[PDB]
Formats: C-alpha cells, structure tokens, sequence
C-alpha cells in the first residue's frame, strides 16, 4: 500500500508574501567573491539613525531665517511623518512603506550666521487636545528645551512619542483634520543682529524609533 | 533568513538552492548608529 | 436596633464613615496594571493631590419609580477642583475610581436599588438590566443598609486615556424592587454619589491660553 | 445558606445541604478559547472588505459571546470564495494599497482561499463597545482589509482568544411559558 | 524516484470546525503588551457561578410580592432552561449554544421589605411524573426547603440534577407538553405585615453545572 | 490550544504562524467563582 | 548589459513576478515619499 | 545636547535628557533580507524577457 | 445625633481655610478638608480642625 494524503482545500495558491522557497533548477553556481565591500547596511533604520537628512520650509529650502517682526514663530507643523515639512526626508521615504510606529524622532537645528550674529530659539512638543501655542509664553508650559548660539553651532532635541496607543499611523487620513499627533513648534526668544541668518533643520530616527507593517501603497 | 518560515529542513542541498558564496584573503551603517554621541556637552544642572 | 459594620475609607485630606456598611465590592482586579508603558515615554507623573473625595447628587428615589428606572453618570464627570484642572493641563490620564452611593431614608422604607460600576456604557436595554449584575455591583436594601461601595481600576482599549473624548465607566443605579414607605417609612430618598479618582497619573502636558 | 444579599461575594450552595452530592463537571466545551475557534459566515461587501468582527451577526454564537465581553484579544483565520486574487493589506493601511500585490496577495485556487492573519490593530486589546460617541466604533478597531474582483463567501474563525468584563448575554424571549422548538428525532 | 501518495477521496473539503490551521503569508508581528489586564475570564461557566442574574415573573419584573389571599403559591414554574422565567438571566443565554448539561442551578431570593414587615417561604422541587403541589402541604412530600426573614436577607437553594439519562436537553420539543424535568415550586408558609413587598429572585450556576455540545440554532 | 487536535507540529515557526506577544514591567472569574461561600451560616442541627 | 539575472522565453508571457532571496545592499541612495500639496498628504485609511 | 555640527559624526539623543526614558524597539520590519523578500509584479514583453530588477 | 431609632441623616464638616469665600454647597465644600458620616449605633462623631497658618 502507500501513504494516504489529504489534498487540503483552501491550502496550496501562491501568496505573494509566504514563508517558503521555489524548487531549484541550475545547481553549483559559485559567486565572484564579494566579502568586506564598504558601506553596507543590515537595517534600514540604523541609517535613518545615522544620516539626518534636511526639513523642508515654505520655498523649498532647509532652512529658517530670523525674523525681526514682534511674531516669533519660527515654523510650526505637524507632528505627522506625512507632513510638508518632513516630505524630503529619508525618514517619510521609508515610513511610506509602513503603516504603525513609534518611538522617537530627532530634530537637528544648526546656526549658519556669522561670528557677530547671535540668537537664541526654543522648540516645544505641542500634544493634540488644544490648539498649539502661538507665543515662547504660552509655549513653556509644554516640554520644550531653549538654546543660544556659541561655539558649537548645533543643538538637537528628541520629540517624545506620547499617545494613547502604543502604535501610530504613519499615514495621514482624510478625516483627520486636527494632526491626532499634536505640533512641533518652534520659537525665536530673540537675537542680536541675526536678521536674515539661516538655522538650518534636520530629522533623524531616535534610539527606539520603530516601523512595524510594511506596506505597499502606489507613492513616489 | 529574511521571510522565511518553515521548520523542517529544505529537501535540495544548499548548492542547489543557493548560488554559494566564496571568499577573498550591520556592518558599517550599523557601526555607525551605534558610535551617535548621546551625552550632553554642556556641565548640567539639575 | 441600629448597626456595627463600621467602615471609614479615607482618600487624601477626606474621610467618610458609614455604620451600615456591608463591605466593599473590588471590580475585575484588586490593584492597577502597570501605569508605565511604552505610549508615555516615561513622561508620566502621579498627583496625589487629586485623590480625593467629590460629591454629587444622583436622583430622588420615588414611590412612582418602578422596576427598570435608572440613572447613569459617566466618568469622569464635570470636576471642579485639582482633578478637575488635570484634564485641561495634561493631553493624557488613567485612573481608577473608589464610589460611594448613599439613599438614607429609613429602616422602615422597603425597596431595593442595584448599584453598578459598567465599562464602556454606552447606554442599556430593558431585558439587559435582568443581567446587570455582570458587572461590579452591591445592592442597597433599606432593611439592611444605606450606602454600596465599589471600588474599580483603570481599564480601556489604551494604557492612558484622552478623557475629553471617552468615558471608560459609567456609575449606573437601577431600581430593582419599588420604594414602599408605608406609615413609618421615610417618604422619599435622595440618593448621592461620594466618589474619588485613585491613582491617577498624566502625561503630556499642555501650552496655557496665553 | 442564607447570608447577606447585599454584598455581592458570591454564595454557591450544593446539594449536600440536605443530604445530595456534588458530580464532577467536565467544562470544556465553554472554555473562551475553545468556543470562539470555529468559523462564521458574514455577508461580504463586493469588492473591499474590512476584517471587523463586529459584522458577525449578534444571534450566532460567535457572535451572541463576543458581543458578551467588552475588551477581547485574537489572531484570525479568514476563508474566502473570491474571484481573481485576494490581496490583504494591515490594519492602518490607506485603501489604494489593496491594489499592490505586493501585499499579502493569494491567487485564485479552486474553491476557496484559507489564510491565518496576525492581530494588527495599534491597541493592546479591541473592544465591542466604545464610549467615544454617546453605534460608532473607533477606526482603527479593526484587522486590515481583503480586497478581490469579486468577494461571494467570507468567513472568520478568532484565534487564541481572549475575552475581559463579561456583558448580557441573552436568550429568545419566549411568548408561552416555554421556548418549544422541534429538536432532531428518528 | 519519489514519494508515492494516495489523494484519498472523502477528505480535505473545508469543515467549519476542523482541528487544523491555515498557512501564515504575514510574520514576525510582534503584539502591544496586555499582561494584567483586569477582568479576564476563561470560562464562560465560571462568571455563570460567580455572577447571578435574575428571574423574570409575570409583568416583567424580577420579584413576587407576599401575597394576602387564601392562595400561597408565589410562583411555580417548569424546571427548563427555555422557561420563560429564566429567559433573561445569563445561564439561559449561555445554555442556547449547547444541546446538553447536567448538574446543579441554584436560586437565590432575597427580602427587600422593611424591618418590620416578617414572611417565611417555601421551595420544593417537584420531579416529573405527577402533577406539581399546588399547597405547601402536598409540597412538604417533595425535596424542600424552608426560611424565614431576619438580619440576613439572601438564602440560596440548590434545584438537583434528578433525571432517568445522564444529561438533559437545554432545549424544550414542541413535542413535550408536560415538562421533562419537573417544576420549581415557591409558596408562602404566612406573613406578619408583609403586604406588597418584593422577595427578589436571581439563579447561578451550581459547582458541578455542565453545559456540552455547542449548538448554533438562530436565537437571541 | 483552542479547537485544535494535530498531533505533529507545525510546519511553519510560531513567529509566522501567530502574532508574538509582549510582556510589560481564568485569572479573575476564576479566582471569584472559586472564592464562593458554600457553606451553612445557621448552627446545623441533625 | 552584463547587469541581469538571465532571461526567460515562452510563447507567451502575461504575468511575470521577482522575489529577491539574501538581499544584500550597500551605500544608501536617497528615498522620496510623496510631495503633498497640503500641510499633510492625507489619504482614505482602510475603517469599519 | 550642543556639538559641532560640521562634522558628520552622528549625534543621537534621548528622551532622558528631560526626564524621559528610551523605550526597546523591535525592528524586523526594517531588516535588509526580510523586506526585500518578497513579490513584485512587472509588466513582461509577450515572448522575450530578460530578468532585470530594474 | 439626638433623633429616635428611625430617623437617620449623613452630615459633612469642613474646614475652608482664609483667602476665598466659604463654601455655600457640600459639593464646593468637598474640595477642602472635610469629613461626612452617618447616624447609627455610636451617636457621636468627633473630627479635629488642623492648625494651618502662616506663622
């Protein structure tokens, strides 16, 4: 007699995705030898860890200038990977194929003006349930860090993952009026005579940055 | 190794199912991320 | 002719003593899950200063009230005080409730209420309320006594919640048996909530309006 | 016994109180997990449908318990009867992915397609009551979306399932004084 | 050569019950934490025995109030899971879904009337084959029990499993005109001034209750 | 663990076959049935 | 040319798919999401 | 944290430095092998194709 | 308490410090230091106004 088998419907069609291997048909091939190439990565995130990559402000340019006006908002956008602001950054490149995350994501500020220029700027984490603040004032009651120019031309914050879930929406959607993450919202104190200098800003993935659920949806 | 899930062993040899890989003589990205300064600079307080 | 089951509970700077007491009813857990996940980032902080007891008044408990009438009161509730001022400074809370309802008529009223602590009410059908008893509960019955407990933790799809959009708990009472005064009963009962928030912690906090 | 009605720690007698004797039960068969395992139909949508177990009818079984719990937690099974291939997309995912095949696609294999799925929702347990609005229930309470030319037969089967805060549980409300049914006989 | 195998007819059609698990096409998702949630139950029978609903009686209330007539019977009623008496409570609502079970309910009744208003009550369980008592006194023969009020206001009463099979139907044949397993009978031995007031009753699953054989038969 | 009788184990790992689960830092029916009070309450008496 | 896997031929070819097996990658690229015209590119999410 | 931001070495703060905590992350999703290792479907040439990923 | 067997009531005593005016109702009452008890077998209830002031 033989081995009696049970041809299982619903079993047995080709998913895309599945977890097992095609036969093979052309043995023994061995390649060029191709250990120690530089550069190579394992995981996507341990380069959006180490490369920031620059924000995108009104124009088309990377950067903030110091305003002489009695109105001291220097940008505010959406705490959203979906965001204008983030929309050139390695890090909305790869959350596009995602469709949950959390953790935190890191914002660079670097001053551009020269030796003589001087200022001083605050970044605040604006959580949703209020409108965001409009003035340094009303802005401290958030977590928010302050710095000054010097010597080192650079200052970087981590933007806190705080929500009810453990887990959100890389995507925006089209119900959501109101950004269901809250604002970044970034100040000018004041400066001595920075007018017209450039901070520059950039976004990197935090320590615990995390994208879970890939996803493929049209998108370039 | 990347979406695979199976627990029993492939039936063909690995010569078969692979091309194999042979030698001369996440490594740098990884290296990388890990050396990230994450201290502080200034002196703190508080 | 009176009662010693003499409870004092005691939340902060306020106490409340009852000599009618048949005990405490615990619902779903006797202590919190753990109030330090992941959603907070360890931005979290716990403010002992709002756990305390708040009062309201629920309904009159009427002759011509019949079996099936009852009245629900979401949680949280319009708070004026320090728990109060937490939900308009902090995006984020969580925090459990320990309830005290009173109805004091008298010894010789009859009658009988359900009191209930019920997740996610959003509101009942008729023939539920015969099952009403699935969830946290104590019974006031005049002959017995005059205040029920209960004592609940956090609960929710979410570790912390957003409570200006969702009310995790409702504190329903429920006629079960008619009141009867008959010639020495009291003639009506006011029934009155004494509740505090217990553990509670927030996160996130907020810009001022300035 | 008698005791204190009021309280509400619960008081199970047994026969021995006047001289019977307890038997041993054997409950498997309403063990949650084992009970919630089996498959139930749903009417599907044409094309997208989104995988929410709250479309399994509040009669059947499946349906009558989970509606029996407020938070529950589960992975799922779904067989489909599908024309063309079936892609499935994760819970968060915008629509317009359901037609990128790179997503979980299965393709057409008479009669039917069986697929185990992960639980993909951003919360730590789902629930089938929500007291946001107050009927709605929050978006994201759901485990992603199949999408295929045409959908005739979709059922789910709840897997490794968990159930939190039991809620009423009801039976046919009878018009005499029993419920009578013809019941299977020779 | 390979592996010779019988596709053997009559198996591998999709049964909607069967022990076995479709194939994976999505891995590696790792879970939101949910250890310690509250209120957890993992069988339906144990929240059936910790949690006692209630008795539904003629005009729809949970109650029989003392009687002050000639007549002692408060309530008699047959001894089924499909009775219209235990058509709201939780046990009826769990014992749609199987076709079988065995062991123990129990009745609880608890006095709502004022501290000077005094009952005792009777409950007998009447087993089939005879008429149900329609006195206390014919009712003395069956299983009974009796109480009075007092500072306790609760007592509980165990209805036996008695049957000629080992397990009974949950479900009543249009065919059965006399109840298979007997009737319930409450009656009131007197009174002293309780006129009007309610005796509240509610059931509960017994420690040795059994339900098998789920059954999906429309219902709700 | 639910409705499932195979005897031999599964083809794919468990990291395919289900979601994982993840710790933090019939439990409580079970615990409430099992607490019941069953017994007498009066003296007995024969 | 020399960059390819082989070829195939058939009479006819009307669905063809790649599955890459060990990929390996070296020296990142730049990744571009979406411009969104708005403040947010918002899109229907899959709801009950 | 200030630093010279000419330079290119990387600088990864954390949550911590306002009191916060750094949370554990999972990141099999975001492995080379694993999201590569799927399906993708091309539009093919009727008879000749010659296997490209481009 | 003075009343008969059957009479029962639950009472409240607060103590509302300087600064603001003194609350009018239970309810802004329960925001300041206050006990609340009821009628039983122990007629009496005893409760201690705490020191609190600047100097």
């Amino acid at each position: 007699g033989i081995f009696p088998v049970a041809c299982s419907d619903g079993y047995g069609g080709l998913v895309t995705t599945d977890p097992k291997t095609a036969d093979p048909v052309y043995g023994k091939v061995f390649n060029p030898p191709r250990n120690q190439l530089p550069g190579r990565f394992t995981n996507l995130l341990d380069v959006a860890e180490a490369c920031p990559t620059f924000l995108r402000f009104e124009g088309g340019v990377p950067y903030v200038t110091t305003k002489t006006d009695s109105d001291r908002v220097l940008a505010q956008f959406d705490m959203s990977l979906a965001a204008k602001h983030m929309s050139n950054t390695f890090l909305a490149g790869l959350a596009q194929y995602y469709t949950q995350y959390s953790g935190t994501i890191n914002l660079h500020f670097m001053f551009t003006g020269p030796t003589d220029a001087k200022a001083r700027y605050m970044v605040a984490y604006a959580p949703p349930g209020m409108e965001p603040p409009k003035t340094p004032e009303a802005a401290a009651h958030c977590i928010h860090a302050e710095w000054d120019t010097g010597l080192n031309s650079k200052f970087t914050f981590s933007i806190p993952y705080l929500s009810a879930a453990d887990y959100t929406y890389t995507a925006s959607d089209v119900a959501e009026t109101t950004n269901v993450q809250g604002w970044v919202c970034l100040f000018q104190i004041t400066h001595g005579k920075a007018d017209g200098d450039a901070l520059v800003v950039l976004a990197s993935a935090g320590k615990d940055f995390e994208l879970r659920l890939p996803v493929d949806a049209r998108a370039e | 190794s990347g979406n695979t899930g199976s627990i029993i062993n492939n039936y063909y040899m690995q010569q078969y199912q692979n091309s194999m890989d042979t030698q001369l003589g996440n490594d740098w990205f990884s290296k990388l991320a890990s050396s990230a300064f994450s201290g502080l600079f200034g002196a703190l307080l508080a | 002719l009176l009662e010693d089951r003499i409870l004092t509970t005691r939340n902060g700077h306020t106490t409340s003593t009852t000599q009618s007491s048949v005990g405490v009813t615990y619902g779903y857990a006797t202590a919190e899950d753990f109030v330090s996940g992941p959603n907070t980032s360890g931005l979290e902080t716990r403010v002992v200063q709002a756990e305390r007891f708040f009062k309201t008044h629920l309904f009159d408990w009427v002759t011509s009230d019949s079996f099936g009438r009852c009245h629900l009161l979401e949680l949280p509730t319009d708070h004026k005080g320090v728990y109060g001022s937490l939900t308009d400074s902090y995006a984020y809370m969580r925090n459990g409730w320990d309830v005290e309802v009173t109805a004091v008529g008298n010894q010789f009223n009859g009658g009988c209420l359900l009191v209930a602590m019920v997740p996610e009410l959003c509101s009942i059908q008729k023939r539920e309320l015969y099952q009403l008893t699935l969830f946290p509960h104590q019974f006031i019955n005049p002959r017995t006594n005059m205040t029920a407990h209960i004592t609940v933790p956090f609960v929710g799809v979410n570790r912390y919640d957003q409570y200006k959009v969702h009310k995790p708990w409702t504190l329903v009472v429920m006629v079960v048996a008619p009141l009867t005064v008959n010639t020495e009963g009291a003639p009506q009962i006011k029934v009155y909530a004494n509740i505090a928030p217990t553990n509670v912690h927030v996160a996130g906090e907020f810009p001022s309006k300035e | 016994t008698t005791s204190a009605g009021e309280s509400a720690d619960p008081v199970t007698t047994t026969v021995e109180n006047y001289g019977g004797e307890t038997q041993i039960q054997r409950r498997q068969h309403t063990d949650v997990s084992f009970i919630m395992d089996r498959f139930v139909k749903v009417t599907p949508q044409n094309q997208i449908n989104i995988l929410d177990l709250m479309q399994v009818p509040s009669h059947t079984l499946v349906g009558g318990l989970l509606r029996a719990s407020t938070y529950y937690f589960s992975d799922l099974e779904i067989a489909v009867k599908h024309e063309g291939d079936l892609t499935w997309v994760p819970n968060g995912a915008p629509e317009k992915a359901l037609d990128n095949t790179t997503n979980p696609t299965a393709y057409h294999k008479a009669p039917l397609t069986r697929l185990a799925l992960p639980y993909t929702a951003p919360h730590r347990v789902l629930a089938t009551v929500y007291n946001g609005e107050c009927r709605t229930l929050p978006t994201s309470f759901n485990y992603g979306a199949i999408k295929a030319t045409r959908v005739t037969e979709l059922l789910y089967r709840m897997k490794r399932a968990e159930t939190y805060c039991p809620r009423p549980l009801l039976a046919i409300h009878p018009t005499e004084a029993r419920h009578k049914q013809k019941i299977v006989a020779p």
